């Protein structure tokens, strides 16, 4: 118990400390690939609809 | 290359070329039953002319077999794991430490075993009293200016040690 | 800089009125002392050096060299007991102070402003060296050794100090500012060709190249480990140190007459690698070694990219902690077995099971791993040089190959296997000689970490 | 912070998940305790540190400089003028080198941004490196090691006057 | 009897240069992690705040870590 | 984004202290090759959870810290990456490693070198881990002959047997 | 007198020390020079250094 | 504590004295002892000895030296720095030498061979090109977004 | 003394079969498809790993009856170039240590 | 049924077929009874310097010291320089050096022709 | 197959070679026979971030496949039928490759053989 305590504790703490603020104050640092958005969605930020695409037929 | 002798024997290279075919048949011919048929079959040709009186007729059979032998052998043998070449061969020499040291210790690691210790330095008075005389006198005394030889006498005069035993006794154990 | 200079002078009376059996305490505390005042000196910034008079100044070239001699100092005067121990106190007292002199010229010589100054230091280094070797050579060559030392280095470095008189006449004064700001380029006559060849041939003899190199092993084999470690690490590196300060004149004829030399240096390190690969006298290895590093460095030189002055002196730096330590692990065997040789002084892991670590971290930091300073020099040396020409690069990457094997083969000839079972005189390894290779090896992960130092002038 | 306007971001484009099917979401239930068990104690860890760093006020100034005139007024030796004349051009040299490795960083940014797409919005960046970049290869590469500032206007008086040569054959 | 004497080469030494160096290499790591972490926790690094006018700052005053 | 990033980065850092426990041990432990074992355990089960979020969302990202010699117009970071191999090969060779010191708890506990194996055994592991991870190629190269010269002591862990060493 | 004051304290001050060699001080200064050319129209790093107002080619 | 009379300059000549001091300060047989001969590459007056010796001298002698195959009192043949156990191995083969060789680099050449009629000859399903929508998936490659809209069409069939 | 009354050996055998029945289709199956996947073979192209495994189980079987046999046939040197390791090892490993340190030691050390 | 076995200067003659074995002379016997002897003689005083209780250091193998100084020092003596070693030390200390500086000749001159005609993939090229 | 015996056996002409595949121009005997759709949509085709080499027909079933599975993800075996789907329109993909490969052989075998042995 206080193995996985420590160790999933007190290195998560360090690095979560470690990842907000010195890391996301560097500017050009962690960086994702964007979540790729589908034609049938709706954007969670601001809110919009994305148009779906069009008839299917001959297949 | 031999300790005791010079030449090994006509007999001793016929009894190698043997075994190491024998060896070596093993080592071709698994399931261990055609094996022994064709280890018998082997036997009844050593057996086929084994009784001639010539000499100079042994030796011609002899090479003769080592060219028929030499073409036939196996490439990878089935040696044992403790022979050269083998898969172990000296695997545990990692652990071999000689005892010429282990008196180089702390004396506090001393006064942890104490009777080894002690029994060790028994020994070692054992070596240190029966060394110089009776060993030295035995190499100096029986041997010509060339010794010819290597095979050591035994100790059988009166009392004590073989000489010439400290590391041969005193080798590790070969499985630490 | 003169707060440098004059403790080294005054840590020399030191050691004659200090009494018997504690000279020794007292040297090393205030050579180590003189170490952390010396890592104060690290404020070079940017546009200009620091100059520290007309007589001193620092380019950033030189300040890690700086620092490597005041702390290769200490730690050679520690490492330089149990073969001197039984002898007198009056011997032992001039040892000391020769090496405490020999400091303050190298000081002297990396702090040079003037390059007449420069050729003045440089063979005033020379001079305790023949000494040092000749009075304590333990062997029956050491005059063979220290007279082609002394020839070798004389005789290629003298008709240096008639061009640099030439230049003194020719063009006003010899600060480097002022031999720079002014410098004009020189064209292919012949006069100037000669000068060339007598400068670099000066520096050529020094560091050494393949043509002129039997003057180091015999200086190292046949000679104590001070000498052998002031010798190759800071004798070499100071001989790569003035040929970068005095390349910066001569600028359109290098490209005319700098052919052959790179050659000679590039067939020369493949043949020294390989030559070293072979060899019995566990000593000599490392000094062919040291021959094929510079050798490298000297292709560094000659090709004239700011990426190959910066791996030409992080290479410096590295092969000098790496070869020095690895002189003084030789060292350290020998005391164990008085031998010389590599066949004989076999086993070494069952016994001694420390010595392994050093044994392994000091192969590992010739072979270069790739943290390391070491790689970080030779992979600046292998971009420029394939800059250079898109053909050479086999021949770096052969001289890695090689240097790989001839190294990790001398690791597992020595160290690996089998003791002899008929040597039963070594003892369990001292906290001295352990110190010694915790002083050479942790400065070098500490530099691997963050190597903004060691980067030179155009960082 | 930063200025966005010389590390620019996009904006942020985050769609809304609609599940399917009820299994439900491992990872919603796990990124909640994450949020409980780290997001919180740091945060408050944080707060605790700033207000210790805000209980007084230290403050670092920019360096700044001023423009001493030129090497191009410079005479024969003038050893106190060429001196301020390359420093100036030495620090004007540094600076064009971290304003390469800025276009260099924007270059990367753009890259792991953009995704699987490398040729969308990226056109643009890439055309300024270029441009950049040209510049630089035509003004600071081929001078070697010894660069005083000397080598760099004899460069430029050789390149000004091949392309002089080259008009005048255009001409 | 089935354990038996098992050999090895002089441990003593071995342990006693490791306690010694990571002693008196932790004898002032200890301390000086302690104060850098006091520092940089209780004393600020500093803020990006302009030239003011009519002012002049010293050598000084131009980096960001205190202890720097 | 918070959980992602920093599950990575104590997937690999987990990965050091064990070294921190030889160096600082001065006082020899005898279940060793339980922490290892149990700290390759932690290491698996905290990655299988953002190779779970990459499947689930997608999100790849790249982290990029500590610059050393940012010299000419390039510049060096301690940089990795997780992608799609990048994540996808990690928690299978975490397992695979987890059953090896299951294994080499077993095979090799009559042999009383077994503290340094697992300590050359768990670098090893280091290195390709660093090795698959990294974006910068430098970093590459750096987990390239790491893995080389543990490859080199591994294969010659039985001192002896010149077979070995050759 | 060689590791308790030397190693760690030499670690700590070649830690970290002023910008060596003007590192720190080109990040911001080139950040602040990028954000001025790029708002004000012209091209970052305008090529020939040297301004031709103020040169003087020998005529051929 | 060393004779300077137990190293060796000079060859062989003459042939009574100086063969005879070899023989005794090499420990050797007269007859066997054997000179280069002086060719000039230096090599003193060192014997020569059958020069393979070290994949024979049969391991179970038990001499002194285990992992050397030294006896003490060998001449130690001058190449031994290449000649111990890890560096070559001058084993008697199974086979032969030239015959292994001749099998070899024929086997290369005709993988070889074999895969150049290959790279002229290759294989192919009956399937024409991939059809890409817009303009052979133009905007996606190198780019140029209004210099080059070149057209081209696909047509079912 | 053979001997699996043993926790973790078979726990660790068990812990990789458990592996290697499951995970290389939990693994090979919920990835994104980076590629076009063909799909569209005749017959005698999808069928032919099948039909190579099977024939060469064939062949191996009446192989391993062969060996059940007792006739001890001689080798054909295509035994050897299949037994020694192929004959790259010794070829140039019998070479090239040979033909480097031949030339280390006239050339470059004498 | 035999290839004869030919040897190379890589593949040794075993013990078994030399065929030279099988007809023996008595000086041959007589020459194996005394390399018996010297291996012998050799063997006992290594011995005997081997088992000394009061010995501490090494045993001060004369032949490997004697072979040291062969291969190290007594090189140069003895040497004369023959028209055999002349030509082979100018074909292996210049010939490949003069070879490898004809080439990088040829690389340096078709690259900087190139670069003056400008037809290069330098268009960044920055890191030189 | 056979048609690699046929064109490494016979003659040069009538077995056409491939990645050089227009020779003879299309609308030969197509009169006004056209559709390609294309019903995609490529700024939302490019708004999902697919792979080159993929923006091809027979894609918006493979944006409907990556919804399906992005929207239900711990079910592990969720979508069957649109991924079966998007396997059958690429097979109708392969199946108009084909038939464009055996048009333009008839068309070069009948074509040329007419014209080289009437000419
Ligand atoms: C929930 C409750 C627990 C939460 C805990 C989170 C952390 C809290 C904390 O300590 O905050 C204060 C503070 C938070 O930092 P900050 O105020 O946001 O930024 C300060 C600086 O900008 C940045 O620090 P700096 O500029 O002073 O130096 C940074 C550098 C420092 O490294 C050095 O200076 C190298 C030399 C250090 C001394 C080595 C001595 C010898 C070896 C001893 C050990 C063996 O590297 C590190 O500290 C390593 C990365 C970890 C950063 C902190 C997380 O933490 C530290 O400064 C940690 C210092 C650690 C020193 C090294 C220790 C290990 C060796
Ligand atoms: C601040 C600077 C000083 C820090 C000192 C920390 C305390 C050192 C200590 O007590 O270590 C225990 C350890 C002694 O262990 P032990 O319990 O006495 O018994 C181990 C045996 O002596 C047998 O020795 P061993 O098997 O431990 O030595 C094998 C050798 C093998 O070398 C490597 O593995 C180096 C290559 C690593 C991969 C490169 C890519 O070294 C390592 O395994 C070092 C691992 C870390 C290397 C990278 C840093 O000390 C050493 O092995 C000596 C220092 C090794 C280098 C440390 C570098 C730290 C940075
Ligand atoms: C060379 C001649 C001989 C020199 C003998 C003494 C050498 C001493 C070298 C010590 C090097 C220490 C480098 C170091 O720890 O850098 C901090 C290193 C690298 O950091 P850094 O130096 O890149 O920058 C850190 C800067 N601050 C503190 C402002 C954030 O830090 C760590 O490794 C973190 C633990
Ligand atoms: C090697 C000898 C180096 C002598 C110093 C270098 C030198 O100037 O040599 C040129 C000298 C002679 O050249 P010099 O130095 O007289 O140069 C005269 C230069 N002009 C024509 C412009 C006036 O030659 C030698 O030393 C020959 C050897
Ligand atoms: C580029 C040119 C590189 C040249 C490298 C020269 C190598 C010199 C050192 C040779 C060496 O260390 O040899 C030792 C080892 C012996 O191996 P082996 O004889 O097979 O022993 C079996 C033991 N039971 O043998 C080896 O380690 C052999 C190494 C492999 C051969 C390398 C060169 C041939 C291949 C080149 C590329 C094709």
């Amino acid at each position: 118990s206080i193995f996985a305590f420590t160790h999933v504790l007190i290195p998560v703490w360090i690095i979560h400390y470690y990842l907000k603020y010195h890391v996301t104050t560097k500017p050009y640092t962690i960086v994702e690939k964007k979540p790729r958005i589908f034609p049938g969605d709706t954007i969670l930020e601001t809110g919009e609809v994305i148009p779906p695409m069009k008839e299917f037929p001959d297949q | 290359f031999l300790p005791s002798a010079a030449y090994l024997t006509h007999q001793q290279k016929v009894l190698q070329l043997y075994k190491r075919a024998l060896r070596h048949l093993e080592s071709r011919c698994v399931h261990r039953d055609k094996y022994r048929y064709f280890a018998c079959l082997l036997r009844a040709r050593f057996d086929e002319h084994k009784n001639e009186k010539d000499m100079v007729k042994a030796t011609q059979l002899l090479r003769e077999a080592e060219k028929e032998f030499w073409h036939g052998q196996h490439p990878q043998p089935y040696i044992f794991p403790e022979s050269p070449g083998g898969t172990s061969y000296e695997r545990y020499e990692c652990y071999k430490v000689p005892e010429w040291c282990l008196d180089d210790w702390h004396p506090s690691e001393k006064a942890m075993y104490p009777d080894y210790f002690a029994k060790r330095e028994q020994w070692k008075k054992l070596r240190r009293e029966s060394w110089e005389r009776e060993v030295k006198q035995l190499q100096e005394e029986t041997p010509v200016g060339g010794p010819r030889t290597e095979a050591l006498p035994p100790a059988r005069k009166q009392g004590d040690l073989p000489p010439l035993w400290w590391h041969i006794v005193t080798r590790p154990r070969e499985r630490p | 800089m003169l707060k440098y200079i004059i403790p080294t002078m005054m840590l020399m009376p030191l050691t004659w009125l200090s009494k018997n059996s504690m000279i020794w305490i007292n040297t090393t505390l205030h050579s180590l002392l003189i170490s952390l005042t010396s890592l104060l000196l690290l404020n070079q910034f940017g546009d200009n050096s620091l100059n520290f008079s007309l007589t001193f100044f620092s380019d950033s070239l030189s300040t890690p060299l700086l620092i490597l001699t005041m702390w290769l100092l200490p730690l050679m005067l520690m490492a330089s007991q149990h073969h001197l121990s039984k002898e007198n106190l009056a011997r032992k007292k001039l040892f000391i102070s020769m090496l405490i002199l020999l400091q303050l010229f190298l000081i002297m010589t990396f702090t040079a402003t003037e390059l007449i100054f420069f050729y003045i230091m440089f063979e005033a280094t020379l001079v305790p060296t023949l000494i040092i070797i000749t009075r304590w050579g333990n062997q029956t060559e050491r005059l063979n050794a220290g007279l082609y030392f002394l020839f070798y280095t004389l005789a290629g470095s003298l008709p240096l100090l008639v061009a640099l008189i030439y230049i003194q006449n020719t063009m006003g004064s010899l600060n480097f500012l002022i031999l720079q700001y002014w410098v004009q380029p020189m064209p292919n006559s012949w006069s100037n060709t000669f000068m060339w060849l007598a400068c670099m041939m000066a520096f050529m003899v020094k560091m050494p190249l393949y043509g002129l190199h039997l003057w180091l092993p015999k200086a190292h084999v046949e000679a104590p480990i001070a000498g052998s470690m002031v010798l190759a690490a800071i004798l070499l590196k100071l001989g790569g140190y003035g040929m970068m300060r005095i390349t910066l004149l001569l600028n359109p004829i290098t490209d005319f007459m700098a052919y052959p030399f790179i050659m000679l240096s590039l067939w020369g390190m493949i043949m020294t690698s390989s030559i070293c690969l072979r060899q019995t006298d566990l000593k000599s290895l490392i000094a062919y070694s040291s021959v094929s590093h510079m050798a490298l460095v000297i292709v560094a030189i000659l090709i004239q990219t700011p990426w190959s002055y910066m791996g030409a002196t992080a290479l410096m730096i590295a092969h000098g902690l790496t070869s020095s330590m690895l002189f003084c692990l030789a060292n350290s065997n020998y005391e164990r077995v008085h031998s010389r040789t590599m066949i004989l002084a076999r086993g070494l892991q069952t016994l001694l099971p420390l010595m392994a670590a050093w044994w392994l971290l000091a192969s590992l930091t010739n072979l270069a791993l790739p943290p390391s300073i070491n790689l970080i020099g030779e992979l600046f040396v292998v971009m420029s040089t394939f800059s250079w020409s898109n053909i050479t690069i086999i021949l770096m990457g052969l001289n890695m190959v090689i240097t790989a094997l001839y190294s990790l083969y001398m690791l597992i000839t020595t160290q690996r296997g089998k003791h002899t079972h008929h040597i039963n005189n070594i003892l369990p390894s001292f906290t001295r000689e352990n110190a010694l290779m915790s002083l050479h090896m942790l400065p070098l992960l500490l530099l691997s970490l963050n190597p903004k130092i060691i980067l030179g002038p155009l960082y | 912070s930063w200025d966005k306007d010389v590390y620019p971001e996009p904006p942020r484009r985050t769609p809304a998940p609609s599940p399917q099917t009820s299994l439900p979401n491992p990872i919603t239930y796990l990124t909640k305790a994450f949020d409980l068990l780290v997001d919180r104690p740091v945060t408050l860890v944080r707060e605790f540190i700033e207000r210790q760093h805000a209980k007084n006020k230290y403050y670092y100034y920019h360096r700044e400089f001023r423009r001493v005139p030129d090497i191009t007024e410079c005479h024969e030796k003038d050893v106190l003028c060429m001196f301020e004349a390359e420093m100036q051009w030495k620090r004007d040299y540094k600076v064009d080198q971290e304003i390469v490795n800025i276009i260099q960083e924007r270059l990367k940014a753009c890259q792991q941004r953009e995704g699987e797409s490398h040729r969308q919005n990226c056109a643009k960046e890439l055309q300024q490196f270029t441009q950049v970049v040209k510049a630089y290869q035509d003004r600071y590469h081929d001078l070697g090691a010894h660069y005083s500032a000397r080598k760099c206007l004899a460069k430029q008086k050789q390149r000004m006057l091949a392309e002089r040569k080259a008009t005048k054959e255009a001409a | 009897g089935k354990r038996l004497f098992i050999i090895k080469p002089s441990g003593f030494y071995d342990k006693r240069f490791l306690k010694l160096l990571r002693f008196y290499i932790l004898l002032t790591g200890i301390p000086v992690v302690i104060g850098i972490t006091l520092i940089n926790v209780f004393i600020g690094e500093a803020e990006l705040a302009e030239i003011p006018e009519g002012y002049v700052p010293e050598h000084w005053e131009y980096f960001k870590h205190p202890i720097s | 984004m918070n959980l992602f990033s920093s599950l990575t980065l104590v997937t690999l850092i987990l990965l050091t202290m064990p070294i921190a426990a030889i160096n600082f041990n001065t006082h020899k432990f005898t279940n060793y090759p339980l922490y290892v074992k149990t700290t390759i355990s932690c290491a698996f089960i905290t990655s299988m959870i953002p190779t779970m979020m990459f499947i689930h969302t997608g999100q790849e990202m790249i982290i990029s810290n500590w610059h050393w010699l940012t010299i000419q117009t390039l510049k060096l970071s301690l940089s990795f990456k997780m992608d799609f191999f990048s994540m996808m090969f990690v928690p299978v060779a975490l397992f695979v490693t987890w059953s090896i010191m299951e294994f080499s708890m077993w095979y090799m506990h009559s042999d009383p070198n077994i503290n340094q194996f697992f300590k050359y055994l768990l670098l090893f592991l280091i290195t390709m881990l660093i090795l698959v991870t990294a974006n910068n190629l430098f970093q590459l190269f750096i987990g390239w002959e790491g893995v080389g010269i543990m490859s080199f002591l591994l294969i010659g862990w039985w001192y002896g047997r010149t077979d070995a060493n050759t | 007198f060689g590791f308790s004051i030397v190693l760690v304290l030499g670690s700590t001050f070649v830690a970290y020390l002023p910008d060596y060699r003007m590192q720190e001080w080109a990040r911001r200064e080139a950040e602040r020079l990028v954000k001025y050319r790029e708002a004000h129209g012209l091209p970052l790093m305008e090529s020939n250094c040297f301004d031709p107002s103020k040169i003087q080619l020998p005529e051929d | 504590s060393h004779i300077t009379k137990d190293m060796l300059p000079g060859p062989y000549p003459k042939t009574p004295e100086e063969r005879a001091a070899a023989a005794k300060k090499y420990n050797m047989r007269v007859e066997d002892y054997e000179p280069y001969p002086d060719d000039g590459m230096g090599y003193g007056d060192y014997p020569k000895l059958p020069d393979r010796s070290q994949q024979e001298r049969d391991p179970w002698y038990d001499w002194d030296h285990p992992d050397l195959r030294l006896n003490w009192g060998e001449p130690m043949h001058w190449d031994l720095d290449m000649y111990i156990r890890n560096r070559v191995d001058t084993s008697p083969t199974p086979v032969n030498w030239n015959l292994m060789c001749k099998h070899l680099f024929g086997f290369v050449a005709f993988m070889l061979f074999m895969f150049w009629v290959g790279e002229t000859y290759p294989t192919y399903q009956p399937v024409g090109p991939k059809q890409y929508p817009y303009n052979n998936l133009y905007l996606e490659r190198g780019g140029d977004p209004n210099k080059e809209p070149e057209p081209v069409v696909h047509y079912e069939i | 003394n053979i001997n699996e009354n043993n926790p973790f050996l078979i726990n660790s055998i068990k812990r990789l079969l458990i592996g290697s029945l499951f995970a290389g289709f939990i693994i090979s199956n919920n990835i994104p498809p980076m590629t076009i996947p063909q799909m569209t073979m005749p017959h005698y192209l999808k069928m032919t790993a099948l039909t190579v495994t099977i024939l060469g189980f064939i062949l191996a079987l009446e192989i391993s009856n062969t060996t059940h046999y007792l006739k001890f046939n001689y080798p054909s040197n295509t035994f050897k170039f299949s037994n020694l390791l192929g004959y790259y090892p010794t070829i140039m490993h019998r070479l090239t240590p040979y033909m480097n340190l031949t030339m280390s030691q006239k050339s470059a050390s004498s | 049924s035999f290839p004869k076995y030919e040897p190379s200067r890589l593949a040794s003659l075993p013990t078994t077929l030399d065929p030279a074995e099988y007809d023996i002379s008595s000086e041959t016997r007589k020459a194996q009874a005394e390399r018996l002897a010297i291996r012998s003689r050799l063997k006992r005083e290594y011995q005997l310097q081997y088992n000394d209780p009061s010995r501490r250091g090494v045993v001060e193998d004369p032949a490997l010291i004697r072979w040291t100084c062969a291969r190290s020092a007594n090189v140069y003596p003895n040497f004369r320089p023959n028209t055999k070693t002349s030509l082979l030390g100018a074909l292996f200390g210049i010939g490949p050096l003069i070879f490898w500086y004809y080439v990088f000749k040829t690389d340096r001159d078709r690259k900087e022709k190139l670069i003056q005609e400008g037809k290069l993939d330098r268009t960044f090229n920055i890191s030189y | 197959g056979a048609h690699l015996a046929r064109r490494y056996l016979g003659d040069a002409s009538v077995e056409p070679e491939p990645l050089r595949m227009p020779t003879f121009p299309p609308d030969y005997g197509f009169p006004e026979r056209k559709e390609r759709e294309m019903v995609a949509t490529q700024q939302e085709m490019n708004d999902a971030q697919l792979v080159l080499q993929q923006r091809d027909y027979c894609a918006h079933y493979l944006i409907r496949f990556l919804k399906c599975k992005r929207d239900s993800f711990p079910n592990f075996l969720a979508c069957k039928h649109e991924q079966h789907d998007w396997d059958y329109c690429e097979h109708l993909d392969y199946v108009k490759r084909m038939k464009e490969f055996e048009r333009e052989r008839r068309l070069l075998q009948r074509k040329k053989r007419r014209e080289q042995r009437e000419a």
